RNA sequence: CAGCUUUACAGAUCAAUGGCGGAGGGAGGUCAACAUCAAGAACUGUGGGCGCCUAUAGAACUUAUAACGAACAUGGUUCUUGCCUUUUACCAGAACCAUCCGGGUGUUGUCUCCAUAGAAACAGGUAAAGCUGUAUUUUUU
RNA sequence: UAAGUGAUCUAGAAAG
């Protein structure tokens, strides 16, 4: 159906920052979420690694999904290239 | 396979459409501490606070109660009270133990009384039987302070010991007291003999410990 | 915004005029993006809401200057869009009918919500208020949990 | 520097083996490590033909690719493993059944 | 420089017949949902003849140093090996199997960005595009 | 009158 809302990165950043000193009864469930996320952390790693900016690239912008709890963040895009161009 | 949720009329709401979500093995039942499907409904769309089911269907069946209200399915009375009434015309003993409670839950006997409530025959009969059965100032001379306070208010800090039976009301205003006197169980300022004696005895009792 | 890496040309013509307006925003964002030890769920949510609002606001400003006021070149607008400054989808939504006052896109993702519908914010205050009146109770909701949006509707 | 960064990356990818113990815990990463080493050998010989021996060879690509492919395999294994562990932590097994196909306990 | 077929054109009688007609989008998203992609070189229906012949047709994708990948991981099971002597974690081969990281194609649905006409051919011209042409024995002198 | 080209296993961690 209707596509995902392109959120601002700022929001994501804020979320991340909140779950640094996480030790209240607030986000009990966020800790649970985090724990769960281990399941997909290797996937996330694979994604991020795959998106590694190549040496002809100062800094790559990349698509990102992230759990609103702040538990996990997947680089979403899969980096495809024009093969000959890539080789060059 | 799953049985259906047993939610009462007053529990659920006053409307001809309610939407609820089922959460299979959501929480453990409070009685039995055994996984079961949580139903939770919002009553009216916008009216705040959800109504989650707190007990497993089996347990509800056993007690014959609303899965939210924890009250008799029929008469909408706390389990104790409903059972007590039946007894008056035997009550349930929920076994408060880690292992045993679960076992009890799984048993399907309708614990105690529940059977009577379930059947039109039996509940009705019980009801009938019940019907038949039915058919500043110190203060001296047991009843609660919330009643005393109410009385005082009507007449218009309020200390009362019961072992003493000696209620020292302190309005802290000469207006309130002088209104209180005119608008009107011994009531002085800051079988009479018998009463005095009793009071004295009470005082003594209070003072020996 | 993203970081400049000599990918796109520094900026088109009229950026110097608007830059100081949307650079105030950056400061605000920076204040937002950090550990406000909220110690409380509602409080925590509030910062997120604030952030969202800020994000919206910049876009609105940009949108307003390009469409309504029309005081900025098309090229510049395009450049802005390409950069992270504006939100493109949001802008598009705004441009469409019935979505002009629009807190955020994820308040109209019908898939997301538990009940298959839009956010309440999208209900015009009028209707909710009327319902409340009919019922007996007062105005029922204040702001949604996605973004702080007291009466987002186009009315 | 950019060149330096590239070189660093290359080093990491070749030296996964030394840099950090994966191989300890799963010793089929050893194959991957070997492959990386081979690539380095090949790549370095191609790259330092007229040019002499030293550090500063970039060209991390094939190594990177290899690591990515290794990760693919892990994704599954980790999802069973890590996921299982987390499940246990939340809901920790009832009545396991031992298995006599083991050399021990058979007799 | 002739001929016929189509557009761009007036003003037509507008029958006659055709063709564009229940005449209304296009470009795209690191956007979805579904279908389907290893089988007798292998496809799908349609009737008819009676699970199979004969005409209709359609057919997007993938394949011959055989495959959705000019790409390559990991599992599980047996069997054999090797380091070994306990197992995991491993060696390397085999056979079945799975998982995974991906890929198309088709159909919808959406999201975005640009846009808005409900009627024209005939008699033949005006102009431009498609093809053919350049009487003395076998075609028409 | 003719020697002397190439084939190169491995590869560690836990618990016991
Ligand atoms: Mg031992
Ligand atoms: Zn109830
Ligand atoms: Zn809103
Ligand atoms: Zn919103
Ligand atoms: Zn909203």
């Amino acid at each position: 159906y209707t596509p995902k809302a392109e959120m601002p990165p700022e929001h994501l950043r804020k979320i991340i920052n909140t779950h640094s000193d996480m030790a209240s009864k607030m986000y009990n469930t966020d800790k649970k979420a985090f724990l769960g996320a281990l399941k997909y952390l290797p996937h996330a790693i694979l994604k991020l690694l795959e998106n590694m900016p190549h040496p002809w690239e100062q800094a790559k912008e990349v698509k990102v999904l992230y759990h609103t709890s702040g538990a996990i963040t997947f680089v979403n895009e899969t980096p495809r290239v024009i093969e000959p161009v890539y080789t060059a | 396979n799953e049985p259906p949720p047993n939610i009462c009329e007053q529990c659920l709401g006053d409307e001809a459409n309610i939407r609820m979500t089922k959460i299979p093995q959501g929480s453990e039942c409070k009685i039995c501490t055994l996984p079961f499907t949580l139903y939770h409904f919002k009553t009216s769309k916008r009216s705040n606070n959800i109504i989650k089911t707190l007990i497993c269907v089996r347990c509800a069946t056993q007690r014959n109660i609303c899965q939210c209200c924890m009250l008799d399915s029929r008469w909408h009375i706390p389990i104790q009270l409903r059972d007590h009434l039946i007894s008056l015309v035997v009550m349930t003993e929920e076994a408060k133990n880690d292992m045993m409670k679960r076992f009890l839950s799984l048993k399907n006997v309708k614990l105690g009384g529940a059977q009577i409530t379930s059947d039109p025959s039996e509940a009705d009969n019980i009801v009938d039987k019940l019907k038949n059965i039915l058919l500043s100032f110190f203060l001296y001379n047991s009843i609660p302070e919330w009643k005393i306070t109410d009385t005082v208010s009507q007449l218009l800090s309020l200390i009362v010991n019961h072992k003493a039976k000696c209620g020292g009301l302190r309005f802290q205003s000469s207006e309130l007291g002088e209104r209180f006197v005119s608008k009107i169980f011994i009531i002085p300022w800051s079988t009479a003999e018998n009463i005095k004696l009793s009071l004295s005895l009470n005082k003594l009792i209070q003072l020996e410990l | 915004p993203r970081i400049k890496t000599r990918r796109s040309k520094p900026a088109p013509d009229g950026f110097e005029k608007i830059k100081p307006t949307l650079t105030d925003f950056e400061i605000q964002l920076r204040d937002a993006q950090k550990d406000k030890s909220s110690k409380l769920a509602a409080k925590s949510n509030e910062q997120l809401w604030e952030i969202m609002q800020l994000h919206h606001q910049r876009s609105r400003y940009i949108y307003t200057l390009y469409y309504k006021r029309k005081a900025i070149s098309k090229d510049l607008y395009d450049w802005l869009i390409k950069e992270k400054y504006a939100d493109k989808l949001l802008i598009a939504k705004w441009r469409k009918t019935g979505y002009e006052k629009l807190c955020c896109l994820r308040c109209i993702q019908k898939n997301e919500t538990n009940n298959g519908s839009t956010c309440i914010c999208r209900v015009p205050r009028a209707q909710l208020e009327e319902e409340a009146r009919k019922k007996g109770t007062q105005v029922s909701f204040h702001q949604c949990v996605h973004c702080g949006c007291r009466g987002c509707a186009s009315t | 520097d950019a060149f330096q960064l590239a070189d660093g990356i290359h080093y990491i990818l070749n030296h996964i083996g030394q840099l950090t113990g994966i191989y300890r815990y799963k010793y089929k990463v050893m194959h991957q490590i070997r492959a990386c080493k081979d690539l380095k050998h090949i790549i370095y010989y191609k790259f330092n033909k007229n040019l002499g021996k030293g550090p500063g060879c970039g060209f991390w690509q094939p190594a990177w690719r290899v690591w990515l492919n290794f990760l693919r395999g892990t994704i599954p294994l980790l999802e069973r493993y890590i996921g299982n562990l987390i499940t246990r932590q939340f809901e920790g097994r009832s009545n396991e059944i031992v298995k006599t196909t083991t050399k021990q306990r058979l007799d």
